[PDB]
């Protein structure tokens, strides 16, 4: 009835045991959403099967079912023609707008006017959208055979097919048919426009410093920056512009990005493929005859075992200062859950960047293991050391168990997060901003007052609801000696459209007369100050996106595209050659004391991803493959686990109860029992919350009946 | 005691069994007290034990009084708690797989503690689980402060040290692991089972 | 003003995550429900038969035991249950929200 | 100022949707706890069951 | 005992029915208030009751969440109850059992 | 690591269903006329992988006027004749030679023969000496792979797949390893 009384019956059960930037606002927007099409017809490609294995074959020209078996392909493969035609149309579009967007930045006015980080890291996106969807249409093979079936059985039919469909049909072989077609195509309608390579240059630019300044709180856009700088600079090679003349301009520094690419050398496009970054220079026109000036290429710094100590004691500590946090405070404690959350959410980052990227670069380096194999086989399976398994698990557990704690204290985050950014942004605001519009009141700086009017206006908040009459700086003059001012305080975070539209002018204010130049020294430097700042305030408010977002790890059990390399042999790759499954089997057979308790953590990523397939794919098909992998899974993970527990309690207890001076005896004399080796089954058996594909298993009732029936046996054979 | 009277006299301890297991809680101290005595005399593995009791109810001098006993037996949990940490620094109290335990007889005072704890605060009256839930919360907080820093000297076996407060709670019935948990994570005693193991 | 308009559209979204939650929580009290009612079966089953075993061995008359000889092993040895769960994630034993969570989602042998 | 009136529909918005979270924190809580005294509840009552039908079958005559 | 059967089949299924009624009333004032809020001349109004309706969504949703849970916590109790006594009683029988049984081997 | 190849020939002389057969492994007798197709296929020849993009033209008089545009940027050319079918080897003399060669003077030319499995068959012989034609032999496809410069000359049967893995893995081998 009232939010008092709403939130009384909530406590209860706790207890229970200017319109310059809007026209530019309305530009991010536009390629934003195209972004986002574009990903779904990245999805769209990815889970592309072969369905016309399944369509009956025809082996002479009297078969009765001739014409039936073509009315069926046709029906099938009808809906995936449509979608294929869409695609194209969103590619061609796409395109179309991208160069004229940069036709009009890339006019003489850019010598003048600025341009946005946020627009260019938008473009950045795109070309990297650009750059996947190539590689998708490239690699993949189904797509083209399936289209070949279907034209083949709609001509047979004739299913009465007119002038313009045989004409749409001929151009969408060709458009799959051309290599590397999108990027020829983006290629061929940017190079006519006269300066698309300074552009290309300020993108690269950013990302560089973006990458320096550990500007990314995800793994994911870690890597798009990567890919954005080798996309960018394979564009800029061409009958136009060169590299290595901008290189000794000073415009683009390439040592930077080799240096990068030498740290870190593969990335994941998507899915289970990817990308070698030094496979853009390769293919730089320029880079036959200047080869020596890149050292990236030649190929030591990938041994897990190695980084395993920095890990442990950041997680130690971390852990431990954070425990202590476990009816209002002051703004500094608020800061620190500020601080804590976003140093978690990093070392989170950093520990996935660090197990992806490892098992990116095995897969891409496959060994040289019997001699008949699948690629899948010398990629994964046989390209892992035990230490590397032990190594991978004990960082996924890590990764869990710090990912549970953060999702507790989500609450108290949240709150402390709100608190903070409102009382930063509103003392900037109207404290900071009181200097700089003094100054420019003053000496006519009408530029200047539009822009700090703006900010000052837009999410300033008024406890009184109407700004001072009495501010020595609106009329100019200068204040007394204080005029202190009380802002509200409250738990509540900007706006996404007011956080952007303050960043934009704050960050106009700062630029390379130019209208910098008309500032002092202590107002800018708190200006870049709070630039640098209020990037991870949106990330930070949506803290369970975030968390979930940098805690993924679904990338580690999709192969489609090696099944599309196996040449259509194989359905699915049998439950040997999957990770987790590996990694659990692997602990099991060693039977090793210090990880048996971290096998739980290694079963559980079929939950992620299933959720994750479900979530973003939008397919079946993969959560059956996951269900039936889990169902003999678990048996077998059962079966091994029980008897192992049963042969250590057995073999304990005849230990135990043998006799102490035949022991010291048969020692001395040379012929000592060795002791059994302990072990932690401890957790293991109190476990009966074991939670899989959204089910409650009791692992307790398993091992009871499996060590039940072992007795019944020995007591038998006893006998 | 109690495996060897098992095959020998059977009924008596069977009857013996049912008669503590079904004991009512709402019963006065002084037939539980009984009970456990005979249950003790048959070897059972009672929570408290009268031996104890008895013999620490022996005590009195000048200055006891009831309210200081308490206060002395409250306050005897926090020295020993805050004592605790110093042993990260001993060298003998490095965990070994092959014992179970410590070099140093230091995997003992788990039950010490609870037997102690259980013993003083029945004859006072005190509560148990809350005191014990007090100990264990400044244990935690202390525990934590050791490892937060990197001294190598003072924090050398820093994990022994944790699987003690591991062990603290599993031996204690009173104590479950949902107040360890809130207290302390579970993480860094796995972390701690794995480093020892190695 | 359009503030207002997106503070309402605001409103009825809380209301349709309301709604949801009230849903996540119905599905939780009935399968507990569900689950628990089965067991209720299950000991008024059980209290049946001891009822049963107690009224019958409170009868046993010491002068009625006969004992067999001592070669006959014709008698059937029992043997206990051991049944041992298996296929446990299989398609039918789903929670429905996975079921709503599926169907949702995207989905020629006579002439082969 | 219409600026003032937005905080304080977005501050009745926010308390809203913690409460929200809250309430939806304390389900899934609830959930697992009830689950696991409901599975150790099975286990004794699989455990009565045995021990009786073994009982039975000691004193069923014939 | 009778309280038992009362809670089984008369407090856990009207819950459910409330719920899935709170359920069509929350979609129901939803509709009625942004159609109100567009329709209506005046928009404070409109944004008062809907916050009203709100709130009124929130506390008889927690409301039913407490009832129930209690109710499923008192079940599980009397359940528990019942199995202690169950395996007394079961104790006691093979007792009287094994005495039997040694008096006809003495 | 992408290799473009283009089959030129005769019609019904066997290149969709070798295609076809290569890729989906899978043959049919129905004659489908092929305006324009395309195939693609990922197989590892010499330790490495290559992607192999496989276009499909028509050999019909008529359709003269898609076939030139398949020609340029290429990799590898196939020239696909019937084993069974003189008329189709003299038309590798007469043409495909020069058509190819004047759109791509310095692209490497594969022969290759078709309808293996039915050289040996005495009934389709024999027809076709009732046309008075007979069947060309291996050493005769040796004479003509060597008067018109290509690599190799192999054989193929898509019902049996007998030669129909090792022709597109001598392809890859002669643009890729020279
Ligand atoms: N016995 C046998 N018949 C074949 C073989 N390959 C193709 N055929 C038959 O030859 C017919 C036509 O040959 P295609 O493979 O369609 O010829 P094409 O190269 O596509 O030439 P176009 O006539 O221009 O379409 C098919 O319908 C089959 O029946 C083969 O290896 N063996
Ligand atoms: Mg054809």
């Amino acid at each position: 009835v009232t939010l008092e009384d709403a939130l009384s019956n909530v406590d209860l059960l706790e207890e229970l045991p200017i319109a310059r930037y809007i026209e530019q606002a309305t530009v991010h927007s536009s390629m934003n959403e195209m972004l986002e099409e574009g990903q779904e017809y990245a999805v769209m490609l990815y889970t592309w099967r072969s369905c016309s294995r399944a369509i009956p074959q025809v082996k002479c020209n009297e078969q009765p079912n001739r014409v039936e078996i073509y009315e069926k392909t046709v029906e099938v493969l009808e809906p995936e023609v449509t979608k294929l035609m869409n695609f194209m149309y969103f590619q061609r579009n796409a395109i179309e707008r991208f160069c004229g967007e940069v036709r009009r930045l890339c006019h003489a006015e850019r010598r003048k006017d600025f341009v946005s980080e946020a627009y260019l890291i938008t473009l950045g996106k795109f070309i990297n959208m650009f750059a996947v969807l190539d590689e998708l249409k490239n690699m993949k093979c189904s797509v083209k055979n399936d289209h070949s079936a279907y034209k083949r059985a709609a001509q047979f039919l004739r299913k009465m097919a007119d002038p313009q469909s045989i004409q749409e049909s001929q151009n969408l072989s060709m458009f799959l048919a051309n290599h590397n077609k999108i990027t020829q195509s983006l290629q061929q309608q940017l190079e006519v426009i006269s300066g698309y390579e300074e552009l290309l240059a300020d993108i690269v630019n950013l990302c560089v410093d973006y990458y320096e300044n550990r500007m990314y709180l995800t793994p994911s856009e870690k890597h798009m920056l990567l890919k954005v700088m080798g996309f960018g600079l394979y564009l800029m090679d061409g009958s136009v512009s060169n590299i290595y003349k901008l290189d000794a301009k000073k415009r683009i520094n390439l040592s930077k990005i080799d240096k990068y690419f030498k740290q870190l050398q593969v990335v994941p496009l998507f899915g289970d493929m990817q990308i070698e970054l030094a496979r853009y220079i390769k293919t730089s026109a320029h880079y036959e005859e200047n080869k020596s000036r890149w050292t990236c290429t030649s190929s030591p710094q990938y041994n897990i075992c190695e980084q395993m100590i920095q890990i442990r004691e950041d997680h130690m500590r971390f852990i431990s200062e954070l425990a202590r946090y476990s009816a209002q405070k002051t703004d500094a404690e608020y800061r620190k859950l500020f601080d804590l959350a976003l140093q978690g959410l990093q070392l989170l980052s950093q520990w996935s960047a660090h197990v992806m990227e490892v098992y990116s670069w095995k897969l891409v380096h496959p060994t040289d293991c019997p001699d008949s194999a699948e690629e899948y086989e010398r990629a994964t399976r046989y390209n892992y050391t035990s230490e590397e398994k032990f190594a991978l698990v004990e960082v996924i557990a890590m990764i869990k168990g710090l990912q549970v704690l953060m999702g507790r204290m989500e609450s108290v985050f949240n709150h402390a997060i709100r608190h903070t950014v409102y009382a930063a942004l509103q003392d900037f605001s109207q404290v900071t901003l009181r200097e700089p519009l003094r100054q420019a009141i003053k000496k006519k700086k009408n530029v200047i007052q539009s822009v700090l009017q703006a900010i000052r206006k837009t999410v300033c908040d008024w406890e009184t609801g109407h700004e001072p009459f009495n501010d020595p700086a609106l009329r100019g003059e200068k204040d007394p000696k204080g005029f202190d001012i009380k802002v509200p305080r409250r738990a509540v975070g900007p706006s996404s459209t007011q956080l952007y539209m303050v960043r934009t002018m704050l960050e106009s204010l700062i630029a390379d007369k130019t209208l910098r130049s008309s500032l002092e020294g202590p107002t800018i430097l708190d200006i870049e100050k709070f630039h640098r700042e209020s990037f991870f305030y949106t990330h930070l408010i949506n803290f369970s996106e975030t968390l979930q977002q940098c805690c993924d790890l679904s990338q580690l059990w999709f192969r489609e595209f090696f099944l599309e390399l196996t040449m259509g042999r194989r359905i699915q790759f049998p439950i040997e050659m999957s990770m987790p499954w590996i990694l659990t089997d692997h602990i099991l057979e060693t039977k090793e004391a210090s990880m048996m308790e971290y096998v739980l953590y290694s079963l559980d990523l079929y939950n992620d991803s299933a959720h994750y397939a479900l979530t973003r794919f939008n397919k079946q098909f993969l959560y059956d493959e996951i269900e039936a992998e889990v169902n003999l899974c678990f048996d077998q993970f059962v079966y091994k686990l029980a008897d192992q527990i049963f042969a250590y309690y057995k073999v304990m207890a005849g230990s135990l109860l043998l006799d102490k001076r035949l022991r010291s005896e048969c020692k001395n004399q040379g012929a000592t029992i060795h002791l059994p080796p302990s072990n932690r089954y401890e957790t293991l058996l109190k476990q009966r919350h074991v939670q899989l594909l959204g089910r409650s298993i009791d692992l307790n009732r398993l091992i009871t009946q499996r060590v039940s029936a072992a007795m019944y046996k020995s007591l038998e054979l006893a006998i | 005691l109690r495996d060897v009277l098992s095959y020998h006299i059977p009924f008596l301890v069977s009857s013996i069994e049912d008669f503590k297991d079904h004991i009512p809680r709402e019963t006065d101290m002084k037939v539980a007290m009984n009970v456990y005595e005979l249950s003790s005399a048959a070897g059972l593995p009672c929570e408290i034990d009268p031996a104890l009791v008895v013999a620490l109810s022996s005590q009195k001098s000048e200055n006891i009084s009831p309210e200081e006993e308490y206060k002395i037996a409250c306050l005897l949990m926090v020295f020993v708690a805050v004592s605790l940490p110093t042993l990260a620094s001993n060298v003998m109290s490095q965990y070994s797989p092959a014992i179970e335990g410590h070099c140093n007889n230091i995997h003992c005072l788990a039950k010490a503690i609870n037997q102690i704890a259980a013993a003083l605060f029945t004859i006072h009256k005190g509560s148990i689980e809350d005191r014990l839930k007090e100990f264990l919360a400044l244990a935690s907080s202390s525990l934590l402060k050791i490892g937060q820093e990197t001294d190598k000297t003072t924090t050398r076996n820093r994990e022994s040290v944790y699987l003690l407060l591991d062990m603290i709670v599993q031996e204690s019935p009173f104590l479950t692991m949902d107040l360890l948990e809130s207290c302390f994570p579970y993480v860094l005693l796995r972390n701690a089972y794995h480093a020892v193991y190695k | 003003n359009e503030l207002e308009c997106v503070t309402n559209i605001s409103l009825a979204n809380i209301i349709r995550q309301l709604s949801s939650l009230s849903k996540y929580a119905e599905d939780i009290f009935g399968e507990l429900f569900n689950e628990a009612h089965s067991f209720s079966f299950r000991v008024n089953s059980l209290q049946e038969r001891v009822d049963r075993l107690s009224v019958s061995v409170t009868q046993l008359d010491p002068k009625e035991e006969e004992l067999s000889l001592q070669d006959i092993t014709m008698r059937k040895a029992f043997r206990s249950s051991t049944i041992q769960d298996q296929q446990l994630f299989d398609r039918k034993t789903l929670p429905i929200p996975l079921q709503e969570t599926y169907d949702v989602c995207e989905q020629l042998t006579p002439y082969r | 100022r219409e600026i003032h009136q937005d905080w304080a529909n977005r501050e009745y918005i926010e308390i809203i949707t913690s409460s929200i979270k809250k309430i939806a924190d304390f389900l899934n809580s609830f959930d697992m706890s009830c689950r696991s005294r409901l599975a150790t509840l099975n286990e004794k009552l699989t455990a009565l069951e045995r021990r009786i039908e073994y009982i039975e079958a000691r004193v069923t005559k014939g | 005992m009778a309280e038992l059967q009362m809670l089984l089949e008369e407090e856990i299924p009207g819950g459910r029915r409330a719920l899935f009624d709170s359920y069509t009333n929350l979609e129901r004032v939803a509709d009625y208030c942004e159609n109100n809020y567009i329709q209506s001349a005046d928009k404070q109004r409109a944004l008062e009751e809907t916050k009203a309706y709100t709130t009124q969504s929130l506390a008889s949703v927690a409301y039913l969440i407490n009832t129930l849970a209690n109710n499923v916590l008192q079940m599980l109790d009397i359940q528990a109850s019942q199995l202690r006594r169950m395996e007394s009683s079961i104790n006691h029988i093979s007792q009287t059992v094994d005495i039997h049984k040694e008096k006809v081997a003495r | 690591q992408a290799i473009k190849c283009v089959v030129v020939g005769d019609g019904a002389v066997g290149k969709t269903c070798l295609l076809i057969s290569y890729t989906t492994n899978a043959f049919s007798g129905e004659y489908i006329p092929t305006v324009f197709d395309n195939y693609s296929a990922n197989v590892m020849v010499d330790g490495k992988p290559v992607n192999l993009g496989l276009w499909d033209t028509a050999g019909l008089e008529d359709y003269d006027r898609l076939r030139p545009l398949s020609y340029p940027q290429t990799d590898v050319f196939l020239i696909c004749f019937s084993l069974v079918s003189p008329a189709s080897f003299e038309n590798v003399r007469a043409k495909w030679y020069p058509e190819v060669r004047h759109h791509c003077p310095n692209t490497p030319i594969i022969l290759v023969g078709t309808k293996l499995d039915l050289r040996d068959d005495k009934d389709t012989i024999e027809k076709l000496k009732e046309k008075k034609l007979t069947p060309i032999t291996y050493p005769q496809g040796l004479a003509m792979a060597k008067e018109i410069g290509a690599v190799k000359y192999l054989e193929c049967s898509a019902l049996t797949q007998r030669g129909l893995k090792t022709v597109f893995d001598e392809a890859i081998r002669a643009v890729l390893c020279p």
